[PDB]
This record gives C-alpha cells, structure tokens and sequence, in this order.
C-alpha cells in the first residue's frame, strides 16, 4: 500500500531497451564560478505489466524539458497516455511520471528529456577534476557511476540488472578529446550553433548497466598498440606524462593481461577497443568502465628512474585486476550489490593470475597470502565481524549499498574464490567457469548461479570428489562469519575445529544456521612430502592418521594456506617444525613457513599457545633468505615494537633483531655486489628492501655506514641520486636519523622541488626521523601550513612523527593543542582526524596515558569531535586492551628476547 | 571498483 | 609583665664565668635502637642585678640530678637561696630554677647538673654520625651547636655574647679518640667505673661562645704538621681516606691560609693547635667550630686521581673561609644574630684572598664577581629581597634566627665588604680591622664598632677623601634592599641612578629611609686608561666630564666590579666597546669584559636595553680565550637554551655558538698538544673545560670526535682511565649521546662501583645524556630504587633526565604519575619535591604546558604537596612569566642568531 | 657555617 515512488528498489513493469545520452560538460565557470552540464536523454522502455506511472532515477538533476519534466511517445504504432504530472522525490532519487492512463503490456514507449547538473569537483557522476599544466589550471570532465551515480547525469533505471544499450554523445570544446566506452563512430563534427564547440558520437555499448558507462572530456594524449586480433589498446594520461614516458609500463603489461584473461575465460574481449585513462587524484583507486577504465595517476602510471619495484607490483596488479572485470561483473553481472563480493572477491583473486602472467618470473600469486588472506583474517576473526552474504532485502539505500564495498567483500572474497578454485582444481574451475559466462552473457546472476556451473563441472567428471555440493560447503564459507582454527594433536592424530577469535573473552552473539562449523579442505605434508588431501566435515572433532605423527616425524597443514583457516597442533609437533626450520627451511615450502610465524602469533593473542611458542618461531629467521617469513615476522612483531620501544625491553629486542638480520644484511651486500645492482626478481628485491629496513632500524652500524655514505654522496652531487627507489625510504630515513640540520634541511629542500609524488612521500616520512625534538616540532609547525604541507597530507605528516619515538610527545601534544583545527576543517576538507587519533594514539599502553586520553575527551563541551567521533572511543577501548596485554606479556617477552639476543 | 569504494 | 622564661631573650641579670662539661656518648645501642650520650655540667655565674630566678637554655635534655633539676652553690663564701622549685619550658627552651630568695650583685653561683639526650642522627647538638668502613657499619659522635644547638648538649646561657671558658671532658671507648676545641691536657686515663672508657681532659678555652663549641669522638686518623711558630696542624679523616691520601691538600695549605690571615690581621691565631676534620655526609658544609673545624668529607678531602680543578678550588676556598672565622667571627663575635651578614659576608670576601695566598698563580679573586656579586644580584634585584641589616630585636626565636642564614647575608655581604676594602684602599681596610679585632678581643660588637674603627683609620691618614662618613655610606648599602644601575649618557657625561628591578613591571612595597638612593664609588676607564675616581652622590642625577665621550672615545664604569651595581650607557657608547672588544679585547679588564655581558643581559630581561643589544655583546667571543667572559656568555643563555631548545629557534643558536667556540676549541687543541696536556693555571684550565662543554653540547664535530675517541679508548681499558677529570663531565655525556646501550650499561657498571662521590656524581648525570627514549625510561625506573640509586641522588638523578630536551616528557610523565611517593617520603626522608618540581618545570613556556600544570595541581583533595607546595605555585607563576617572555622575545631572537650565525 | 645554614 506504501506508493512505489517512496520504496528504494525500481518497479519490475518498465525494462529499458536502449538509451540515447547527449551530454555537454562547460569547463568554463560563470560568474560566480559554478561549473555545469546539460544533457538530452531518450530511454526507449517496454511495458511488462500494465501500470500509470514511470519511475526511473535521478539525482541533482534540474529539468529544462519543453512541458513536464519529459515528452513520452509510442513506439512504432503504439498510442501513449498524456502526462498527468511530474515531480522528483528526493530521498528514493526518482522521476516520477504520473499518466493519465496505463502503458500496455508488449508495448514500448520512449521518454525524452532535457536537463543540466552542476559538473561539481564531487568525484560522483559526471563530474570536475583541475589540474596543473605548468603556470595553468586545467579543468576536465569524467565520470565515477558506481555504483548509484548513473542517474546524476542522466535520468536512468539505475539498477545494475536493467541493463540496455546506450548511444553517448558528447559535445565539447573543438580541442578536446571525447572518449566514452565504445569507439567515436567517426571524426567529430562542430555544433551548428557554436562551431568552437564539436560533437563527437559513439558507437552503440553492447547490452550493459548504467554504473558501467563512462565519458571524458580532456588534453589527454594516449600511446597505443594494435594487438593482433585488431583491438586498439590506449593508455590515456596528461601531455606531460605521456612525454615523459610514464604510460609505458600499462601499455606493456596490457596486452599480455587481456591474452591470458580471454583464455582463461574461454571468451574473447568482448569489446573493440582498451582505453585505459591515469586521472590526477581519483580518489577512488580504480573503476573498470567497460572500454574506459580509469585509475588514480600514481596508480597506471610508472616512472622507472624514481619508482621502486613495489610500486611497479601495484601497476600491474590494479591492471590486471580492472581488467578481469571485463568479463567477471561487466559482461555477466551480479544481479543485486548483495552480490558486490562476488565480484570484488573474484577480481581481487584473478588480480594475481593476470599479473602474473605478464610478469611469470615474479612469482606474483604468493603475494594473496599477506596481502588478502591474513590481512582480512584480522577482521573477520572479530565478533563484530558479518558474512560474505547478505540478504538482498536488507540492501536497499544508496549507503547499504556503499557498505558492500569493504574488506571482507574483496580480500575475504579473494580468499575463499582462490580455495574455491584449490579444491575444485584449476581446470576444473575454470570449465564452470566458463559455463557460467557463455550461459549468462550480456545478463545478470547471483552467486548461486556459478556454483551451479561448477557443480555441472564436477558432476561431468570422476577425479575430483567432494564431501558434499559446491554450494553446501561454499554456504559455510558465505553464509557466516569468520574462520575456524583447526588444531591437531598429533600423538593421536584428532583433528578440531573451532570459531577463531583473536579476544578469547569475546561473545559472538552474530547467530550461525551451522553454529560455526565448517567443511574444511585440508592438505598436508609429512616430513616435506605431501600426504592425501584430507576433508574435515561438519564435526567438532574427527581423527585420522594423516595427522598422527611419529615422535620423529613432523606433519604441517594447509599447504600455501590455500585454505581459509589458521592451524594450531601440541607443542611436541611445534618444536618439531622449528628444528626443521633451523636445520634444513627448505623442506617447507616458502609460503608455510611464513604460515607458521602468522598463525602462531594469532594463536598467542587468543590465548592458543605462550608467547614465547610464537617467538620460537621466528628463530629460525637467521638462515632465512626469502621475502615472506620474514614479512610474517615484521608484521607480527610491529605490535611489539609499538607497545616496548619506549620500554627496558627494547634493548634486548632490537639486539635479538639485529643478530636476526646480520646474516641476510650480509648475504645482500655480496649478492647485491656492494649494494650496486639489485637482485633479480620481486620476492629477493622485496627481501632486500626488509631486510636493509630490518638492519637499520633495529641499529646494524654495518646498514647504518651505508645510509650516511649514499646520503652523504647524494648531498655532494644533488641532481644525480645515487640511492635506487627500492631502498630510498630507509636510506632517507636513517640518514635523516643520524644527521642534523644539514641532512633535513637538504631533504626538505629536495621536498619542496620534488615533481613525483612517490618521491616526495618518501621525503616527507623520512623527514619524520630526525631525532632533534626541535627539528620535529619545527616540521610539527609546518603541517598547518598548505604553502609547505598540502593539507592532504597534514594528518600523514604528524602520524609520521608520531612514529617517531621522539615524536610522540611532541605529536601528541600538537594534535591537543591545535585539536581547534576542527573548527576549520570539517566543512572545508575532511582532514580525516580518525586516522590522526588512532595514529598518535597508537602507542598508549599505560594507567597513565590512559587518564590523559580521558581529560583530553573533556574538551567535549564543544567542539566535540566531527568525523573521528568515536575514532576516540576506539582509542580508549584499544589503550585498555594495551594495557591488558602489556602487563600479561611484559615479563615473558623481555626474558625471552634478553634469552635469545646472545 | 577498487581503492575506496562505495 | 609577661614572665621571663616566656621570653625569647636570655635575662641580663645573670652572666656566665666559666663552665665545666664533661659527656660521655654512647655509641653502642639500647634494645630498642637507641643511642644516648650522658652529661654532667657545672656552671659558674657572676649576678649582676638580684633576682630570685636562673634562666638557662635546655632543650631536649632529660635530667637525672639528685634533688632538683640542679644544684646550687655559692662560690667562695657567699651563701645561696634555696630552691623552690625547677621546670623546663620547652616553647622557649629553658630551665627555669625558681628560688626562695634572690641572688646577690657582685656574688659568683656554681649550678651543676647531670643530663642525658638522645645521641639522635639530626646532625643537631651532640649528635652520632653512620658511615661504613667496608663489611662494618662505624658510629662516631660530633657536634653541630651553631646557631641553637649548644643547649641541646648542655645546659647553658646559649647567645653568643654570653663568652665564658669552657673546660671540656669526654668519656668515650678506649680504643678511640675523643677531640675538642682545645688540645687534650695529656694522655687519657681508664674511667674507674669501666675501663672499657677512658677519660680525656682538654685545656680551658678561650673565652669564647657556646656555638663554636666542638667536641668528637671517633676512629679517625690524621695528617700533620708543625708550623715553624709551634701550632700543631691536624687533618683527620677516616682511617682509609687518610691512608690513600685524601688529607694531603687540605693539609698542603693550611698552614699558608694561617700564616695569611694572622698577618693580614695584624693578629697572633689565638689558639695552640688547628684541627680539621672531614666527616661523612655532614649535610651543613662546614662550620667553624674554635681550634676543631667541620667539613663535609668531600669537601676537605681531594683524591688528586680523580679530582676536577674546581674541586680543587672548593678544597682551598672552603678552608680559607673556615680559618678566617678563627679571628673575624670566633675571636671578635657579633653580639647577636641579626647582624650574622657581617661575620659570614666578611669570610665570605676574604676567603679568596686566604685561598689566593695558598695558590698565587690561580687569580682567585677574580672569582668573587661571578660566584658572589653577580649571583646575588640576582636576588636582590627583586621586590622581594631585604636590607642586609635586621634590628635586633625582630630576631628572636630560633627560626627567625635561621632565616639570617641567606644569600643575601653571605654574598651580598661580601660584595658590599669588598667594595668598602676597595674605596679605603686594603692598607686602610687592614688598618682599622687589625684596631677593631684589637680593641674588642674575646669580646662582642655590632657592625657599627667596625665601622667606627674603620673611621678612625680614614680619619688618622690624609690621602683617600670620603664624600660622608664610613658610616653614612655604608648605611646606603645596609639599611635598604637592592642595588642601583648606574646609566651613562657619554653624549653629555649626565649618569644617573635608580634602584634596580629585573622586572620592570613589579611594584616595590618596603619602604627605604633613602628613598632608594645610594653613595656609590665608582671607577672608571677612558681607551683603556684608568680615570680618576668618582662619587656619585645621593642624587638621581648628576654630570662629570669623567663620562662625557668624544665620538671615537669609549668609556666604562665600574672597573672589576668592585662597586655593588651594574652600569647601561647610550646606544653609541655601547658600540664603541662593542668595536674594541672585537678588534684589541686586551685593551678592557677580563673582569669588565664579562659585566658588558653580565650587565646587558640583565638590562634586557628589565627592558633597559634591547635584548640584541646583549647579543651583541657576545660577538667578540670568537677572539676570547678566558675563562670569565665565556662564562658570563653562558650563564645569560642557559635561559635562552632552557626557552628555545625545543623550537625553531635552536639550529641557528646552536650555529652560532659553534662558530663563536670553534676558534677556542681550536686554540685548546694546540696549546694542550692535542688534549695531552693541560694548561697551567686554573683560570685556563676553567676556559678549557667551558670551551670543550660547549663545543661539545652545541655540536662541534671535532669535540664529538674526540669524545667517541676518548670514551672508545676507556671501554677498552676500563682500569686505565684516559679521560682528564677536568673533562669527564663533557666527555662521558657527549660519548653517552652519540652511542647506545654499550656505553650506557658500560658507565652504569662504572657507576655502580664507583668508590668516590664526585665521580659517581658525575657519571650519574652523564647517564641522563642518552638519546634512546627507552633507556631513559629505564633510568628513571631505576630512581626509585635504593639499591641503584641512593635516595638522596633520586630528585636530582629525575632532573638530570629531565635536563635532556628528549627526557623532559618522560621525567615530567614520571612525576605526575608517581607524584604518590610523597605518601612515601615526607616521614622517611625529605626527599626534596621543591628542587624536583622547579627542574622538571624550568623550560615550561607555553599557555599548553600552563595548562598541564594546572592540571596536575588538580590532583590536590588529598596527597597535597608537602615541602615543595608551593614549589608548585612558583612553577605556575614562573610559567606565565616564560610565555610572557618566549612571545615578546621570539621572533627578534631568532633573527639576531639566523643573522650571525653565517 | 658555611653551605646550608641555620
Ligand atoms: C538547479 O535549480 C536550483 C533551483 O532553481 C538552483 O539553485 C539555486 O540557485 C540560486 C541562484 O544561484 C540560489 O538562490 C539558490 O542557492 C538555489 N535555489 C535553491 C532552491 O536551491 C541550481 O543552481 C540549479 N542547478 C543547475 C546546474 O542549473
Ligand atoms: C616496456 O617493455 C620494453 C620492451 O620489453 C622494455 O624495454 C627495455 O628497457 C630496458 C631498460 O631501460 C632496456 O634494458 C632494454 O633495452 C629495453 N628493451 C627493448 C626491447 O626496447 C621497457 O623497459 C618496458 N618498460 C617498462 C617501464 O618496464
Ligand atoms: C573454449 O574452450 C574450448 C574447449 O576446450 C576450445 O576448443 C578446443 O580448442 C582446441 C584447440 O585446438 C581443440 O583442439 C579442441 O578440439 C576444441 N574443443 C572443442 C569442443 O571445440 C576453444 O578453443 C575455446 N574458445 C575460446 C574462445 O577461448
Ligand atoms: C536478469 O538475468 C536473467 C538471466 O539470469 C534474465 O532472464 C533470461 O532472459 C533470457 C534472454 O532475454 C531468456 O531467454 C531466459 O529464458 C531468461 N532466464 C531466466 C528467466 O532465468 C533476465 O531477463 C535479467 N533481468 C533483466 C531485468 O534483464
Ligand atoms: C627522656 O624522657 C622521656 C620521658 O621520660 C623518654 O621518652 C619516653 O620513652 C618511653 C619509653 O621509651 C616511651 O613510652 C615514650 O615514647 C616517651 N615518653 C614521653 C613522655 O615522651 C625519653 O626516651 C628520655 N630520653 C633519654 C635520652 O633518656
Ligand atoms: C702537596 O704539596 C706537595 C709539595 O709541594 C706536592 O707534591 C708534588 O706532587 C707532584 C704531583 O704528583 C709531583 O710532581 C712532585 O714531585 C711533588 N713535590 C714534592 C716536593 O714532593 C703535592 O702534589 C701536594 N698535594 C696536592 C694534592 O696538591
Ligand atoms: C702589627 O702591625 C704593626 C704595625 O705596622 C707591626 O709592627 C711594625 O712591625 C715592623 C716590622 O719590622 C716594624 O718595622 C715597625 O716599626 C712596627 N711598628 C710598630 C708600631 O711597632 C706588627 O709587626 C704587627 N703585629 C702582628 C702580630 O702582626
Ligand atoms: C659584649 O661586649 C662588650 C664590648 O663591646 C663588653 O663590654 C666591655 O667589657 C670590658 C671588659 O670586660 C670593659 O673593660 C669595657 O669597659 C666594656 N665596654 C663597653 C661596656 O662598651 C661586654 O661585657 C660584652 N657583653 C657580655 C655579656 O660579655
Ligand atoms: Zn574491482
Ligand atoms: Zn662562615
């Protein structure tokens, strides 16, 4: 009975078919410097269901429409109702079309409208972005759709399964360049009523959805390739960029990255051209508009000569993973954001195997392990946690919709999609795969549609035998929250699981349908040789002798953590695996030993195994060449530091780190020949990188020698930078460290002139090291200042000195005293105080800071706290958690490291 | 999307 | 009508004759922990006026007479009232013997009695000392009578007018030595009663007062010589300290310091032998007790190993001013106590003429003008401050008797001493002195018998011409507070003087009977050429051609500093000096060239001139290589460094004082033969050790250099200390910085078995140097902690840390979280909250770190503040002052550094 | 006395 205009999901009577969009950006502001847009729409849509009223969306739109607010015509020989009236309801974003009468089923209707928005600097829609070239401002036009912003330019069924196809036209200054997702139909031609102005047609999308359309109004200039099969392939960026060379390295990889994914799909790319466009400062990231992709510069582009080699990773991963979406969400697409995870999580998955392929000797799909799996296990081994799934009917608003977007969508999606395909094996999975895009082409599904196509896999073959469907083991991993631990007692070979939570005093009150048990694939290896792969069912408890050790036998599971859990066994099988470790690693492979440092740190914070068990762990590091072990242990250890470094057990700590990371420091500089060529592939240069960092921050004077020596070189010959990108921040950083007035003021100089972002970042941390409180409360000074520090990065700054032992205090101290930068920069900027507070706040561990955190919330009266609100609250809750862990765990840690530092 | 979606 | 013994001051209607008192410490405790000492006195007193009372100082006596508290007998035939009755009025410290009749004028009385008093550890009295001798734990028995305290041995007439002999016995252990003011009259003999005792016997004293009674037993052994004239020379000390030759200085100039004052006297040293001893942490200092000085151990003794140059200045100096008291105090005492200003204020001046005596080559008298004058006229340039002089009788009890005890009395007191000896010319001093000791011997005065003899002496010669009478002018300096500037306009030679206020702002409330007018001697140099000399007047204005300057003509006032005032001329003038300083230094006195710094600072800080002006007056530094001008510099910008050492403003003040002290630090490094060698005399010596500290703490790297070398080279060697005491503060602190926790834990070992005060002392404070946050953290905590850190060393261990730019949070974070160890030491200990409140918030200049303060005074409901409570208001009102200063002074500071420093 | 008196 509530009227159709006040509910957030489209009536099912009316279905697009085709659109007609005219849209003409003025990059030249009026008087009081509003920019604006107008545009001219025909929507051709047929009737289902007999009905008297078109709701379609529209936001921020005002209608200049000869009339009502549209002209509505019959079809061919259809006669159309007269328009009763027409309104705009806000809140639900609609047009509302009241008839006279009824459309009639079979029928179709076009509805033209006229309208214009203001091409606001909003980064939603079609929209603004300004720029330098030099002593000039540049201004252009772009789009972001996604995922509820089609209809701000335009008026649309803005839902992502009404697709139809659409014929762009862009009018445009005679001296820019139009794009869109399909190629100019031909050259452009000048508008009759304004020749400096031309109008550039596209041809007609193939059937696709509104949040996928894109169009650009710009200088850019672009460097191309023809592939073979005739797809012209553009990377889009500044004129200056494109000069400079930066578009090259996404021109390189882009052509491999499509090859593999039409094979890895069993489909052709299913369009006729790759533009690929760098916009300066998009604050989303990325957007795989179907033809158009757009990316953040920094984030397609890539300047050898100053960028380091994880930089290079970045490129070609975003890459890859925009392009997997030219199949997976843009031509079979989620019916519902429900759904986003799929998507998402599937991309962030095949991200891995794009790249991959276009750089095979990197060894990139590793890199899902910290960068996905553990990373998101943070999260979802929290009570507060939610499931991959959500009903469709409770995702309705534009900001239900925006929620989907988050980390156990992507990185939790990557990570069960990648155990997914384990299981099924990677033949197998991609044969449904492949079934699920030939059957749902150019339409809309739901996740149960590819369990289907991969149930229909596994049913036509024999090998691969499941304990159950696809869909009923994938329900468990979907369906609720979080992850298990399965722990092995291994002198009885009795296999548990468990719901893992890193607070062991936690209640879940999230209810589960299967009261968090899992159907868990389990492989393993014995004494380095790989056993039969194992099913845990839905049970508690089971046994089998896979998992039965002798006392000299050491047993390891979840080979590459290929599956979504963590693993615990009894101590004896511990201690086995570290004399393993120590005596041959290589027996294990690189991924696993790495498993065992997260895993057990885990497992310390929720109570599983003593500390101390964790920190065994790590001793076998000194033998340790490789990038991921040692990664496991930095990240797992930077708590430590955080909590300790201002504690009598620093000392002990840094001592056991640097005995730790002598012998690789060692192994780099022969390797490395004296630190003048780096190694060869990423893993060894990413194991270069932490380990020359790991040196010089726990105070090798050997790592501490080279740093003064290249920034001391640098300092004497300006213009030719002897320090590779790879190892700048620690070299800076250390340097600066060391150094006085003279290595500072050099580097805020280089600062100040830097061109490159990534460059002047790096300058900007490692300016955060000097260890003069003055020099630091000077750089403190500077933060607030927009002619030295691009308000942007003011809060970046200060966390950086807050990182800074020394820093703390004085960083502290400034965010209390100048907190009354609220008042000016909430409504002009964001600023972003939530990440400042829980940056400076980091370290509290003590009654003491605690109390203090208290009295400084007592500035409540007013001013309160705008956008990081309650970012304090999280403050005080986590300082009561420091506080807890430190006074549990001081004792035990301080003896251990004094115990293993020699 | 990616990066910082909504 | 009020009754006597409710009376502060003693009756003059009894005097005392002559005593016999003989104790006997035990040094052995009761059960409970005790330790007593008993007595047995017999007073012989003359009436003067009849009356049916005896009034006697007693305080903390218990007494054990058969009878009464006394008995009393007539001497010769006369006969004696009986007594009613004896009581002890504890407020006024009497024994009060009311008689049946009274007391005949011109009949002599004998009072005995038998008493015994806690043998407490109060350092009061007849009091035990504690110290260790290895495995054992020794107790020896001293005195401290000064100013109240005889009467807490004895009862006695206890003011210093009140003279009498004294004829001392003490029963003491057989097998140790029992000392007094007088020589023993021969060898002891066994106590009948016990033989365990022995009972020594002294010669009768002097007439002389009950303060400067001594009597001690103990192990201690000596060091000695025989003077040609036969006085017996004694240095005791405990038997260890005396065998590795502690005593040998203190010894070394004794005899000289003798001979000096006896001739400068023109005076005989009144007694047979001169004994000094050095005693364990005799918190006092040392006192001058007739024939038996005290010391402090630290201060008689000298271990030449370990000992700095200025250690062995504090020996000599601390030792002259001790024997001075043994003519001008001791053989000539003032009548009471309001007038102690003119027996400490005289030591105090002539202590460095003693000393220069001892050690011609060191130029001692020098040293006067920056440890006296300067020092105190940074008290006594305050609203606050008091007139030399106190009548009488507004000091009666014995609080306000200690209150005499300031600085104001003793430096002060010097400085108007030396100035008076200067206009007389020292042969005219001498001559009324040698009148005054002469007339008035064994005998009491005020200070108005010394300027009456003084007079005599003026009036006797015909050279040296007075403007009024020793006595007119002397009350300018006595009778009111302050000082005046002297103001030079040398454009006209107008001069002018006005009561001096460092805060320009304060408002002056006690009264002058001179309307802050002085008569003021004043010297002064034309091109470097003595002028004849002037008096200014009682007059604010006045105008001699003396002052009056041609263009390219400089002239400055006050040569030495001998006159008790600070000089400000014209800009023009100013210059002028500025220009000779910089181009011929020679040209001006040593002493003047650090009161043109002095002097200026000072002016600024009261808004007198500018503070660049000041400034200005450091440039010629870079050309000076002595001692006082360098420290001058120092001391007026240690308040600058405490200011801006956090801010923007201490790389170019660091800058600068590199480029000043370099060339000094250059000219050490040759002139020691590369710091093997150190120079001569101590003045250089003095310039060295200020040249290498502040080359070191502003960041030379040649002094770093030599540091890392030094203290590398110790670490080494540990037995084979290379490191000059002289340099070791600067060296183990600098070294200390620049490295890490081997440095640290390697001087932590060093001071943990460090057997001699000053070298742990100094260690210590190197400790608090340590750049590494952690380290300093764990410092502190080891503050609290007896077994590390003596709680005596615990304020100002906190404060060293403090000190450091980097501890100054940690130690600030420290106290106000563990401000509740006052419910732990107000009862046990001192502690001393006022010294550590006033460290930890010296540098506090912000409205933010007011605000803090604020705060912490907040925890006020309970706990309080104890002896430091107000400690905290002087922090508050100090604080306002700072952000008062820091924000008029900033920016013109800043500027003048950036300026000059290159 | 010399130091800290009273
Ligand atoms: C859309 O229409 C609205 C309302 O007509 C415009 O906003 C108004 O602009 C006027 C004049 O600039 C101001 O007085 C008001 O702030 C606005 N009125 C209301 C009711 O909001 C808006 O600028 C139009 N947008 C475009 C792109 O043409
Ligand atoms: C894009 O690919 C080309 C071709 O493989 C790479 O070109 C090489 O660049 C290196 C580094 O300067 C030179 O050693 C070679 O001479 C180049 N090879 C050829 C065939 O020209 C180029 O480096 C790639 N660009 C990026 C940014 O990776
Ligand atoms: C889709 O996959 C199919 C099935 O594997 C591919 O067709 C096979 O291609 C090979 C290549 O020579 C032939 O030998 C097989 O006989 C083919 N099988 C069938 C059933 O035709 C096909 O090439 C893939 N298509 C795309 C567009 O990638
Ligand atoms: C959403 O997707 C479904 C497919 O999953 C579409 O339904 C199919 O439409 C095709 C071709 O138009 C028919 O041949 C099939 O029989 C349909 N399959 C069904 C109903 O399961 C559906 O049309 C899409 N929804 C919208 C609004 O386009
Ligand atoms: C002096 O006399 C007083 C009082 O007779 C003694 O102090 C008392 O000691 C007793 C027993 O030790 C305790 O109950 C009390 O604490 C004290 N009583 C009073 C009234 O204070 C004191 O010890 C005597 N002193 C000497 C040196 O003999
Ligand atoms: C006490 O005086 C003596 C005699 O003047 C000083 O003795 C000299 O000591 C130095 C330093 O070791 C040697 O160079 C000389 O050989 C000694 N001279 C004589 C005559 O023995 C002694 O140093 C003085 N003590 C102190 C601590 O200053
Ligand atoms: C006290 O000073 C007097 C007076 O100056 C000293 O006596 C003089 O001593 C010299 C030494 O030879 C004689 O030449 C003079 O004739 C003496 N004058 C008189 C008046 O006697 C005396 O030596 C000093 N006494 C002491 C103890 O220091
Ligand atoms: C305090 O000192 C004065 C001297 O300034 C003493 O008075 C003198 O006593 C002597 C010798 O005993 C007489 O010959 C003088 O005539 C006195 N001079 C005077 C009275 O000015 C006085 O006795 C001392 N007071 C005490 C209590 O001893
Ligand atoms: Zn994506
Ligand atoms: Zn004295």
């Amino acid at each position: 009975q509530s009227k159709p205009w006040n509910r957030y999901r489209l009536p099912t009577t009316l279905l697009p078919d085709s659109y007609n969009v005219t849209l003409r950006p003025y990059l030249t502001p009026n008087a009081d410097g509003l920019y604006i847009f107008k545009g001219k729409s025909i929507v051709r849509f047929l009737c289902q269901e007999p009905t008297d009223v078109i709701i379609i969306h529209s936001k921020k739109l005002n209608y200049t429409t000869q009339g009502h607010m549209v002209v509505l015509r019959g079809v061919g020989d259809s006669q159309v109702p007269e328009i009763d009236r027409t309104e705009l309801v806000e809140l639900t974003e609609y047009l509302v079309v009241h008839l006279k009468g009824s459309l009639q089923p079979g029928h179709m209707y076009e509805m033209e409208s006229e309208f214009q928005g203001e091409l606001a600097d909003d980064l939603a829609g079609f929209y603004r972005s300004e720029y330098m070239e030099g002593n000039v401002k540049k201004v252009l036009a772009t789009t972001q759709m996604q995922s509820t912003d089609a209809r701000k330019s335009f008026p649309c069924f803005d839902e992502p399964a009404m697709k139809a196809t659409f014929n762009i036209t862009l009018i445009h200054p005679n001296n820019l360049t139009a794009l869109s997702n399909m190629p100019p139909k031909g050259s452009s031609t000048p508008l009759a009523e304004d020749p400096n102005w031309s109008v550039t047609e596209f041809e007609t999308t193939p059937v696709m959805s509104t949040y996928l359309l894109a169009y650009i109004v710009s200088e850019f200039q672009s460097v191309n390739e023809t592939a073979q099969n005739g797809v012209l392939i553009r990377i889009w960026a500044r004129p200056n960029a494109i000069a400079e060379g930066h578009g090259m390295y996404a021109l390189n990889v882009t052509g491999p990255i499509l090859n593999f994914f039409a094979n890895h799909y069993n489909t052709s790319y299913p369009l006729p051209k790759s533009d690929q466009i760098a916009l300066p400062d998009f604050n989303a990231g990325a957007m795989e508009n179907w033809g158009l992709v757009t990316y953040r510069e920094n984030a397609l582009l890539f300047d050898p000569q100053s960028s380091s080699i994880s930089n290079k990773e970045r490129v070609v991963t975003v890459i890859a993973h925009e392009l997997a979406h030219q199949w997976f969400g843009n031509l079979v697409t989620l019916a519902w954001w429900n759904d986003l995870w799929l998507n998402e999580g599937f991309a962030s998955y095949v991200e891995y195997l794009g790249a991959d392929h276009a750089e095979p000797t990197w060894n990139l799909k590793d890199l899902i392990v910290p960068g996905d799996v553990y990373r998101v296990m943070a999260v979802d081994a929290l009570a507060s946690s939610h499931p991959l799934t959500t009903p469709a009917e409770e995702v309705n608003t534009p900001a239900q919709i925006s929620e989907m977007f988050d980390s156990i969508s992507y990185s939790k999606g990557a990570s069960v999609i990648r155990m997914l395909s384990n299981f099924l094996t990677e033949d197998l999975f991609k044969e449904g795969l492949a079934s699920y895009l030939h059957a749902f082409a150019y339409q809309n599904t739901t996740y149960l549609d590819l369990w289907e196509h991969l149930q229909k896999a596994v049913d036509a073959q024999t090998s691969i035998r499941l304990p159950d469907t696809v869909r009923a083991i994938m329900d468990r991993w979907t369906l609720q929250m979080g992850f298990p631990v399965i722990t092995v007692d291994t002198k009885t070979g009795n296999i548990s699981q468990k719901h893992f939570l890193l607070d062991s005093e936690s209640n879940v009150t999230r209810s589960s349908a299967f009261d968090y048990l899992w159907i868990v694939p389990i492989s393993s290896i014995k004494n380095g040789v790989m056993q039969d792969h194992y099913w845990l069912r839905d049970v508690s408890q089971a046994q089998n002798d896979l998992f039965k050790t002798a006392s000299d036998d050491w047993v390891l599971l979840n080979v590459n953590v290929t599956g979504y859990f963590q693993v615990n066994y009894d101590e004896d099988n511990w201690r086995m695996i570290q004399h393993q470790l120590q005596t041959n690693l290589s027996v294990i492979p690189v991924i696993n030993r790495a498993q065992v440092i997260y895993d057990s740190f885990n497992l310390a914070t929720a109570h599983m195994v003593p500390v101390t068990l964790a920190l065994d762990n790590t001793l076998f590091l000194n033998g340790e060449k490789e990038y991921m072990p040692w990664q496991a242990a930095l990240s797992s250890l930077s708590y430590f530091s955080l909590m300790f470094d201002r504690s009598e057990v620093y000392g002990p700590m840094k001592k056991y780190l640097r005995k730790q990371v002598e012998p690789l420091f060692q192994h780099f500089e022969t390797l490395t020949k004296n630190w003048t060529e780096r190694p060869e592939n990423l893993m060894d240069q990413y194991s270069e990188i932490n380990a020359i960092s790991t040196a010089c921050s726990n105070g090798l004077p050997q790592c501490e020698n080279l740093a003064k020596t290249l920034f001391d070189q640098w300092m004497s010959d300006p213009e030719n930078n002897p320090i590779h990108p790879n190892l700048r921040s620690t070299i800076y950083c250390n340097a600066i460290a060391q150094g006085g007035q003279d290595q500072w003021d050099f580097a805020w100089g280089q600062l100040q002139q830097a061109q490159l972002v990534n460059e002047a970042d790096k300058l900007r941390s490692a300016l955060a090291c000097s260890n003069e409180v003055w020099l630091l409360n000077r750089y403190l000074g500077y933060t607030l200042n927009p002619d030295l520090i691009r308000k942007q990065d003011a809060t970046s700054t200060i966390n950086s000195i807050a990182s800074n032992v020394i820093g703390q205090p004085l960083a502290w101290d400034f965010v209390q005293s100048n907190w009354k930068k609220l008042f000016q920069d909430y409504g002009g900027g964001s600023f972003s105080f939530s990440n400042l507070i829980q940056g400076v706040t980091r370290r509290f561990s003590s009654e003491f800071e605690l109390q203090q955190l208290e009295q400084f919330k007592k500035n409540n009266m007013d001013v309160g706290f705008g956008s990081g609100t309650r970012a304090l609250e999280q403050a005080l809750e986590k300082t009561k958690a420091n506080i807890k862990w430190v006074k549990e765990n001081k004792e035990v840690v301080l003896n251990w490291f004094i115990e293993h530092s020699s | 999307c990616n990066g910082r979606c909504g």
